[PDB]
């Protein structure tokens, strides 16, 4: 419940 | 509240190639760069106004930096905005000002986010170069040791925990805390 930031 | 993340990733991509950031971590870099990006806007404007200069310039910017910063972090700082202020003045042009400051950071935002509000100054051009630097610089610094912590803890990517692991460790940027979440 804390996903990896992508851009 | 500007978002720096796209920023931030990319500095991240610089100094950890292959580590990754957690959405909550980034989150909590923006609120950083944000807090970072202000105090040191607020103090460079009063210095300008206390010796009533009408413009705020690199040198009000690196009196702030040597201000707010702890030594390490200030010299290094002071070293980086120098040097993309003197690239940006001897630059090629015909690209992003960052580009011609050899720089991650947008110039024209750290520009708007200076003059917003002011009416008592002008903003020079140097100036948001040189925060622009400073606020990349510091940036790499808390990634780097972000990621080392990260990789302590068999982690792939940023986590809360490591930034905070991070800033604690860290006898500069614990320091350094003091003055920017207030």
């Amino acid at each position: 419940s804390d996903p990896s930031w992508h851009p | 509240k500007e978002s720096y993340s796209i920023y931030v990733y990319k500095v991240l991509k610089q100094v950890h190639p292959d580590t990754g950031i957690s959405s909550k971590a980034m989150g909590i870099m923006n609120s950083f760069v944000n807090d970072i990006f202000e105090r040191i806007a607020g103090e460079a404007s009063r210095l300008a106004h206390y010796n009533k200069r009408s413009t705020i310039t690199s040198r009000e910017i690196q009196t702030a930096v040597r201000l707010l910063l702890p030594g390490e972090l200030a010299k290094h700082a002071v070293s980086e905005g120098t040097k993309a202020v003197t690239k940006y003045t001897s630059s090629k042009k015909a690209k992003t000002r960052s580009s011609r400051a050899g720089l991650q950071f947008p110039v024209g935002r750290v520009h708007r986010l200076l003059r917003k509000g002011n009416y008592s100054e002008r903003v020079g051009a140097g100036a948001p170069v040189y925060l622009a630097a400073v606020l990349e610089y510091l940036t790499a610094e808390i990634l780097e040791l972000a990621g080392n912590a990260a990789r302590d803890n068999k982690k792939t990517r940023i986590i809360p925990r490591h930034l905070q692991l991070a800033i604690r460790n860290d006898e500069e940027l614990n320091k350094l805390l003091g003055k920017v979440t207030i």
